[PDB]
């Protein structure tokens, strides 16, 4: 299901986009390679949030092994350059994935209110 | 958003040249990066590489143009039009020793572009040769470099024969030179088309142009210029050659006037020197195929007696072409002259068999000269007495050496296969390696002894050879290194993987793999951080060679090595410390490594490689356990080093080396030597004999404290073996003298502290 590959992929790539780790971004990055070799009509989808930090890293870093995977994934793209955008995510409601994830109220908490209000409602007498 | 990727990995690559190790393999892996990103969006990439070249344009400047002209290069040959043709081909014929270097490579780029983009090569090329009729001659040189097939060979011939007449004299002489290497430069890479020219329209083309050249050769120098281009015109005309064996008379005269020039019956030496480089050519075209053999036939004769004439040296290239050409036609006359005779020629020989071996299905192989083999040995032999026991005359040898070798790298099956023989060959070799004042030898004299190491040579020289021979150079290796090491070292361990591979497939033994474990040890101290990392990689080999041997002491420690400036030092001595178990070699690098340290003390009193020395030594002496209580007598009296320039430095490294380095085995050895010396800072009524004797207490004192200070394993078992108490007696008492001036203060502070 390209939904679920849509998932795995933003998922990986998000936990590419915030972590500091070098150790993380080395086995994310490997599964990134992979995954846009084996997923590449759903890849695009991630590139949005991967092109900030892929600049990042092909200019500043000097590690081969993190490298490695970070120009197989370049490589594989441009072999395979779409049938999803990233709005993709945003027709079955994922745009705010990598969104939320990120770093650390009043509009999500109005909509928390109605709800809690209404589970107490629904199964509280 | 790929293409900003793009971008930003060329973007990289820009900032990563050395105009502007980890930025050599981020380099490398960058340059890899974009050939592969070529291989698909070849244009975002040229168009990078193009910009960047600009920007370039407009010794570090040679490398970062070399880099970027590989890569062009790469990426070109891996292809699957505009800004190739109006933004790239401008620069690459800009760029037509780093000069011929990027000449070389941009040649190479220009070659790959022009495969699939001929065609605009060619238009530039007719618009300069449109302009010429109507002198700046560079874009007709783009001949000479471009890929050519038959069909664009067919074009340029009769491109050029239209504009010929019409051309000034300056840029018909650069065309005739640049379409003789536009002929060679398609029978080398299309060697099945010339073969089908010999099984009308290109001849017609060919012929014109002949006779074209032929009307512009009005004098002798002129004559000597287009002879080599009218043979390649002749040999285009297959038909024509079979008439004028039996319109073409001036092709008959031309070729008579060759045999006429090489039988010294033409006055004119650039005639006759002239018509030596056409006969070559020639004899070249027609090993890539006939009546040319007929041709041939009548010529190489007197080719040969002109070339290979020991009583009158022709005047290397061409009888290097010539001689594979010979070869290539019959697979010896000549050859036997070339065996026996000048340098010149033991060169030419050399270089030919070399050549025979690097560059068709009917070429002989270089196997039908392992006839050969041993005068080709004594050749090698001989060269290499005369080399080393060496103006003019002993610069060529070294020349010849380097061939030699460089034909041994080649192949060694051919010195191995006619025949003590190879011991020989191999200690000859190996007698290179040492030498300093021949880098370039001795680089290939390890190459070649690597070639000699690999599974299918090791089998010509089987095991009882192998382990006598491979022994024999080990030791001989060893023993010179315990006297560029380090390329020596690294070489040292790719020898070892194949002594390994060599084992995995299957006294002067033990005596090597001894000299071996001593000369890596010494390596563990060397000044050079490279060096250090590879005497620790070749401790893998030596266990991955035990494991091989036993599988039908210090291993584990080894393996640590295995697995690794200041920082290694420190990490290096620590592993030393490891070492429990005495072994000859251990035992032998410490004495070794000791005499070397007395003979550096001495002349200091390289201070680095002393100071790595010495903490070798307190390191590894344990195994030891005399040389070892010279050692630390003579540490001992270096902690009052009085020396104005070094002493200082001395005193703080032995402290040091002694406090945090020393070998736990050695302590109680040590805490003896102190206790007695410091014992007699007392006369026979106790009382203290006071500015060396105090410099001595407060550098025991700091070293005492640093011992103890020190949480190495094992440390602890012998720290118990040897008492202190009347060391620390006396230092107390001692310090109790001192009066209460600030240094004296920081004694007894130093002294409380080491006492908590």
């Amino acid at each position: 299901d390209p939904k679920i590959q849509a998932l795995l992929l933003t998922v990986l790539a998000t936990l590419v986009k915030y972590t500091t780790d070098e150790f993380d971004q080395r086995i994310l990055y490997e599964y990134l390679a992979e995954a846009s070799v084996v997923f590449p009509k759903v890849f695009p989808v991630v590139h949005n949030l991967l092109d900030s930090k892929i600049n990042t890293l092909l200019s500043l870093c000097q590690d081969p092994n993190l490298l490695n995977p970070i120009h197989g994934i370049v490589q594989s793209v441009v072999y395979h350059e779409p049938q999803y955008q990233t709005s993709y995510l945003q027709s079955f409601g994922f745009n705010g994935l990598w969104r939320f994830a990120g770093p650390f109220i009043p509009d999500y908490a109005e909509l928390i209110v109605k709800f809690l209000d209404a589970l107490i409602d629904t199964y509280l007498p | 958003r790929p293409v900003e990727w793009v971008q930003a990995v060329v973007s990289r690559f820009d900032e990563q040249l050395p105009i502007k190790t980890h930025t050599k393999v981020s380099t490398e892996h960058n340059k890899e990066c974009l050939i592969n990103i070529s291989k698909y969006k070849f244009s975002l990439v040229i168009s990078g590489l193009t910009t960047i070249l600009k920007n370039v344009n407009n010794k570090n400047l040679y490398l970062s143009q070399l880099i970027i002209l590989d890569t062009l290069e790469k990426c070109l040959a891996g292809q699957p039009e505009t800004m190739l043709v109006k933004q790239l081909l401008p620069e690459i014929c800009h760029f037509l020793q780093h000069a011929a270097e990027l000449r070389n490579s941009a040649s190479g780029v220009l070659f790959s572009l022009s495969c699939n983009n001929f065609n605009a090569v060619f238009s530039r090329i007719s618009t300069r040769l449109q302009e010429l009729t109507v002198v700046d001659v560079h874009d007709i040189e783009l001949l000479q470099y471009i890929n050519v097939d038959c069909a664009k060979l067919k074009r340029l011939l009769k491109e050029t024969a239209f504009k010929f007449k019409a051309l000034k004299k300056v840029a018909q002489l650069a065309v005739i030179n640049s379409l003789e290497k536009a002929f060679w430069n398609w029978v080398e890479n299309y060697p099945d088309e010339f073969t089908k020219l010999y099984q009308t329209d290109m001849a017609e083309c060919a012929e014109k142009l002949f006779d074209l050249v032929d009307g512009f050769a009005e004098s002798t120098k002129r004559k000597a210029a287009v002879w080599p281009l009218q043979i390649i015109l002749l040999i285009l005309c297959p038909e024509i050659i079979q008439d004028i064996s039996k319109n073409n008379m001036n092709k008959k005269l031309f070729l008579d006037s060759l045999r006429k020039a090489l039988a010294g019956h033409g006055g004119s030496r650039q005639l006759t020197e002239s018509a030596a480089i056409a006969c070559v050519k020639l004899c070249k075209a027609s090993t890539y195929i006939s009546v040319i053999f007929l041709l041939v036939q009548s010529m190489v004769v007197d080719l040969k007696n002109l070339l290979f004439n020991p009583s009158k040296p022709f005047s290397v290239d061409l009888m290097i072409d010539c001689l594979v050409s010979c070869f290539r036609i019959s697979p010896n006359q000549h050859f036997k002259i070339c065996l026996a005779s000048p340098s010149t020629f033991h060169y030419v020989l050399v270089n030919s068999l070399h050549r025979i071996i690097t560059n068709l299905d009917w070429w002989p192989k270089i196997d039908a000269v392992y006839c050969h083999s041993v005068e080709l040995r004594n050749m090698f032999g001989e060269t290499l007495h005369k080399a080393v026991q060496g103006d003019l005359e002993t610069r060529s040898y070294k020349y010849l050496l380097l061939s030699m070798v460089k034909l041994i790298h080649a192949d060694p099956k051919l010195l191995l296969c006619n025949p003590g023989s190879t011991a020989e060959l191999i200690t000859g070799l190996v007698q290179l390696v040492p030498q300093s004042h021949m880098p370039e030898i001795a680089q290939e004299a390890m190459e070649a002894l690597l070639v000699l190491h690999q599974l299918d040579s090791i089998d010509l020289w089987p095991v009882e050879t192998f382990w006598e021979i491979s022994s024999q150079m080990l030791f001989y290796i060893c023993k010179k290194l315990t006297s560029s090491s380090t390329e020596i070292l690294k070489w040292l361990r790719e020898i070892l993987i194949c002594r390994n591979k060599f084992l995995l497939k299957n006294p002067i033994c033990r005596q090597a793999q001894t000299k071996l474990e001593v000369a890596l040890y010494m390596f563990l101290w060397n000044p050079d951080t490279e060096a250090v990392l590879v005497a620790m990689s070749c401790f893998r080999h030596l266990c991955e060679e035990a494991d091989i041997r036993c599988g039908v002491p210090n291993y584990n420690t080894f393996m640590e090595f295995a697995s690794v400036r200041a920082a290694l030092q420190k990490r290096v001595m620590a592993l030393l410390r490891r070492i429990e178990h005495p072994t000859a070699g251990n035992t032998e690098a410490w004495e070794d490594t000791h005499a070397k340290w007395e003979q550096a003390t001495k002349l200091i009193l390289s201070l680095q490689e002393w100071i790595n020395m010495t903490g070798f030594l307190c390191a590894l002496g344990g195994v030891c356990l005399t040389p070892v209580s010279k050692f630390m007598d003579r540490l001992l009296s270096l902690m009052v080093c009085n020396h104005e320039k070094v002493g200082l430095q001395i005193r703080t490294n032995v402290k040091d080396l002694v406090g945090l380095e020393l070998s736990p085995a050695l302590y109680p050895m040590l805490f003896n030597k102190l206790k007695n010396t410091i014992s007699k800072f007392f006369d026979s009524q106790g009382q203290v004999l006071l500015d060396t004797n105090t410099q001595f207490v407060e550098q025991t004192i700091a070293i005492m404290k640093n011992l103890l200070d020190n949480h190495t394993e094992g440390s602890s078992e012998h720290l118990g073996q040897a008492s202190i108490e009347t060391m620390m007696l006396n230092l107390v008492r001692y310090v109790r003298v001192l009066g209460n001036m600030v240094h004296a203060i920081q004694i007894k502070t130093k002294l409380c502290q080491l006492v908590e």
